C-alpha cells in the first residue's frame, strides 16, 4: 500500500 | 406499530415494526423494500443519529414516527 485512493 | 422512513429524494417508506425492534432490524426491512445494504444506511430521529443495536423504544420512537434516511459509503478501494 502507501498510495491512497479511493478508486 | 407503524412508522415512516423518509428521504429527501421525495420518498416515504411505510414499515410495520415493534417497539422492541433494533435499529438493525429496521435497516434490514429497508433493504428488503429498497435494495440498499444496511451498512450504507444512516437513520436520523429527533436530532440524533441512531445506532445499530439500540431499540426503537430506547429512542422513544412511537407509532406514526418519522425517521430520516441518508446514504453513506466512504471509498474503501485503495491503501
Ligand atoms: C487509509 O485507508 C486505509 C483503508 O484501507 O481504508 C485505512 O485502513 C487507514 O487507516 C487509512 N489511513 C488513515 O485514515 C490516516 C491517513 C493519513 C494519510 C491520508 C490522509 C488523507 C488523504 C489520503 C490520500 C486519503
Ligand atoms: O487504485 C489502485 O488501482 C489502480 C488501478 O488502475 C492503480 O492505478 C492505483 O495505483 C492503485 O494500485
Amino acid at each position: 500500500x502507501x498510495x491512497x485512493x479511493y478508486x | 406499530m407503524q412508522i415512516f422512513v423518509k428521504t429527501l429524494t421525495g420518498k416515504t417508506i411505510t414499515l410495520e415494526v415493534e417497539p422492541s425492534d433494533t435499529i438493525e432490524n429496521v435497516k434490514a426491512k429497508i433493504q428488503d423494500k429498497e435494495g440498499i445494504p444496511p451498512d450504507q444506511q444512516r437513520l436520523i430521529f429527533a436530532g440524533k443519529q441512531l445506532e445499530d443495536g439500540r431499540t426503537l423504544s430506547d429512542y422513544n420512537i412511537q407509532k406514526e414516527s418519522t425517521l430520516h434516511l441518508v446514504l453513506r459509503l466512504r471509498g474503501c478501494k485503495x491503501x
